[PDB]
């Protein structure tokens, strides 16, 4: 809901590729 | 219970009492996340410098009261001791001629010193490592009306020159130069890349680093107003003016600015609390008082800034209120 | 696949080496840590020049947003001292930069140059020519040099003035140990590199017509020669090296050809612009495209003749 | 045991940190990104210093091309406010920068610092020293700064004009706690790193006889003290901190030693210049050794007795 | 032989190297 | 000890990275 755990969704569902 | 209403519907502010490098998340949560935190300025950039540094957070929370019939420009640049330039048109108008004001963050003074004749006194150099802003509406249901708007503006500062004609015996033409901000055309502008909303649900939005790399720059001395005092918009060849009045431009750092455009209309009340976060890296002067408080900018996290750059990519342009 | 090259990684190699050698040149932009929105230009003049007899003609391809290269002319053997370099604009100035250059920061408020590449297709007859094509390349920068002007007031007072200049033009008359030289009927091909360790990105200047601005002596701005940009304006200089090419023509040698100059240049849209909707994202960061990129670099030859292009 | 860094990149770390320690400093630039053609050039200057007995006197060793260090003498206790910085030039200044500030970037264009050190050698007997050496570093940087100047004209005409000029002075008249302090006879040593995250390139100015140039008053530069360049010429300020040595001897105390100054700057050579031939690649990326750089840097005391360089 | 044939035969040859 | 043998010191002690 916050930026922040909204930031976390993205950074954790796989940042790296 | 007389306020669980309207009270939720206009945001609330503040209530107080994966493997990186705990100052490479830290950067990541001050970068996207400021208001969720209090905290002291995260250490910094988690970049190669490792070089003592003065990691200072700045923070504005200011009510505003936009007037009706106006579109008010609050544009949000990375300048150091400043936080905000405001201005207003009417609504249909163009910011052209429209001088933009500085809003400067709390303590100007200490930092930089009364006047640009001695800014660099206490700070020689910074670098922005984030920059964001909230306007948060305590307006009430029944009077707002309009609509807040928000896209960001690439400006860049450069030397431009002209050409002036010094009276003299036989007159002298003289090849000057004077200080300039590219892009300042934007203000009329909405991009494709726009958050439109109601005003009822005010914004939050945060920029990042427009360049491949965070650099340092130094703090300018006297700069008064950016078309530097006795040069006219048209000399400095840009749009309209940016003026400081108890501050001075002391540089641009290296991010885009945030442009915020909040329209009322006629007859229509609308009242909001601004807030703006920014942490600036500078580094201290040895004949400061704040050089005491320094420490070394962290170590580089590569995987840190790796995220910083995915997270800036996904992320929306701006957000509503109750999203921050 | 772990870790490969990014498309636009390779692309950018391709597009930085061997423009000339694909369908449409794949310039998806620059593999660089940055990935904010951008707008590339895939710049290219293409124009039928003939060389005049018994001249030196310096073509130097420096990279200055939207002029292709500035050419010069002196004798054989002279040295192009006082002698000013022309501008020979890339089409589409006027549209991209502006009529008057007090408006060129309108569509574009920054740039970075991602190639600068260029080719002489020689097109004269086999029994017509004579003569060499010498290619070599110049480290010019920009500075803001200082002079003092004394104004003629009552009792004269004066200024300490400044001007923003370009280091390094006195090169103009040098053919370094890294250079190409080659008969004319085998034009040449070329193309530049990044001379910084990164990337960055520069404003775009307003208000100048001549590299030592109008009113500032040669002299003053401490330069050797001038670059004049007539209807276009300096711009800016980018972080690549000038391609410096010398076409020495000797009296009677008929020596024509089709001069072709590339350059794919990152370009940061001012959102008042209407081009502002074509712009695009820079592609994220590919340390092996950024990797090879300093490798190959190393590995190419100063010029090659413009069938090996 | 474990250093798997490219002997360059190690020979990098040789050079910033322990320059005194070897047959010759390995010498081989900066082991980053840019490969390009460069001119390393070690300098060093090895002088026999006496120190003016009833004075402080400051050696501020600044990141300047051509100048080793800077000096001033100010009374036990004074403050260095009007008082100017003298340039002391590394050897060999006119045969690279040329004898006028209107031919500096003759032989080279462009600077970047790879190492910048310093260290004072104390030459007196156990019956005629007394004093202390200190040392602390301070963030020196070059800005464009705005005064406004009034032309006696009919109307007199104000002019809004610029000077490149140097922030960060002030600290010339303060001791921080980062500081080394110690007896004169045990010298001091100290070596600065680099100031950004990236080495990049910065263009040799022209014209500048001193810091505010001339012409340009102290006030107006919105400046501390000057810094004067007889002869030799400010080229440019790079990306390391100044090291700020500062001997105070009372009257009566003969202190003598022997001061040196290092500095390995890579160089980008002009075309044009007979030293061209000189010049070779800069070392390719290791990022070990730029990792350990820094590692390195933030362990290392701000400066030692001379026994430990 | 094209610039971009030159240019393969080059990192064909061996950039595996290093990157980081 | 020469400043070379305690940059060594520090080299050996650790490097994550």
């Amino acid at each position: 809901a916050t930026f922040w755990e909204r930031v976390r969704s993205i950074l954790k569902s796989g940042l790296n590729f | 219970r007389r306020r669980a209403a309207p009270r939720q519907q206009q945001r609330q502010q503040s209530n107080r009492a994966l493997k990186m490098s705990a100052p490479g998340l830290d950067f990541l949560k001050c970068a996207f996340a400021s208001p969720d935190f209090s905290t002291d300025p995260g250490k910094g950039i988690p970049d190669k410098f490792q070089g003592l540094v003065l990691p200072k957070k700045h923070c504005l929370t200011q009510s505003i009261t936009f007037t009706p019939g106006k579109q008010t420009m609050l544009l949000v640049a990375p300048i150091p001791g400043i936080a905000c330039l405001k201005a207003e048109a009417n609504v249909g108008a163009s910011f052209s001629g429209v001088p933009l004001a500085s809003v400067e963050f709390p303590g100007f003074d200490q930092l930089f010193g009364t006047s640009a004749t001695d800014t660099a006194a206490n700070v020689t150099a910074f670098r922005y490592a984030s920059m964001a802003a909230g306007v948060y509406p305590t307006s009430n249901l029944m009077q707002f009306a309009g609509s807040i708007q928000v896209y960001k503006i690439p400006l860049k500062q450069v030397l431009n020159s002209y050409s002036q004609t010094v009276a003299t015996v036989p007159p002298t033409n003289l090849a000057q130069n004077t200080i300039a901000i590219d892009g300042l055309e934007a203000l009329d502008a909405l991009p494709n890349n726009n958050y439109s909303g109601s005003f009822i649900e005010g914004c939050y939005s945060q920029s990042v680093c427009n360049e491949p790399e965070f650099e340092f720059h130094p703090i300018m001395e006297g700069y008064a107003s950016v078309p530097p005092a006795n040069v006219t918009n048209a000399q400095a060849s840009m749009f309209t003016n940016l003026t400081f009045s108890g501050a001075r431009y002391t540089g641009l750092g290296d991010m885009d600015a945030i442009a915020i455009l909040v329209t009322t209309p006629t007859g229509a009340v609308n009242t909001a609390v601004l807030k703006v976060w920014a942490c600036v890296e500078y580094r201290p002067n040895p004949n400061s008082t704040l050089y005491e408080f320094a420490r070394e900018s962290p170590a580089n996290d590569e995987y840190a800034l790796a995220a910083y750059r995915k997270i800036a990519r996904d992320i929306p342009i701006a957000v509503a209120c109750k999203d921050n």
